[PDB]
């Protein structure tokens, strides 16, 4: 759904799916070719 | 005759040699490269 999120005091408005990426256990954020922010990991549920 | 099988064998080489040039349609590539940089760009001035 479209909605407005603050995850761990980042604030936007955008669609929230379900991620294929593969991050590392480290990384917590994702970015594309143009330092956009595209994905986020939950912070109680480590999901990307 | 001869005319006529001159003209087939040069539209021939046409196609060859657009076909085994990369470069040929080097005008139309640089157009559409410029557009892309333009907004690649212009999307990449919002991170500043
Ligand atoms: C004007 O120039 C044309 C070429 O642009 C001349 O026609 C060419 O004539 C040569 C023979 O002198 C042909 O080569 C032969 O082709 C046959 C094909 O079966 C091959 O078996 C032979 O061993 C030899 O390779 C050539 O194919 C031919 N080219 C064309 C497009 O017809 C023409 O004779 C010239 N006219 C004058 C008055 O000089």
């Amino acid at each position: 759904k479209c909605v407005n999120f603050n995850f761990n005091g980042l604030t936007g408005t955008g669609v929230l799916t379900k991620s294929n990426k593969k991050f590392l256990p480290f990384q917590q954020f994702g970015r594309d070719i143009v330092d956009t922010t595209d994905a986020v990991r939950d912070p109680q549920t480590l999901e990307i | 005759k001869l005319i006529a099988n001159q003209f087939n064998s040069a539209i021939g080489k046409i196609q060859d040699s657009l076909f085994s040039t990369p470069s040929a349609l080097g005008k139309l590539q640089d157009v559409v490269n410029h557009n892309a940089q333009a907004l690649n760009t212009l999307v990449k001035q919002l991170s500043s």
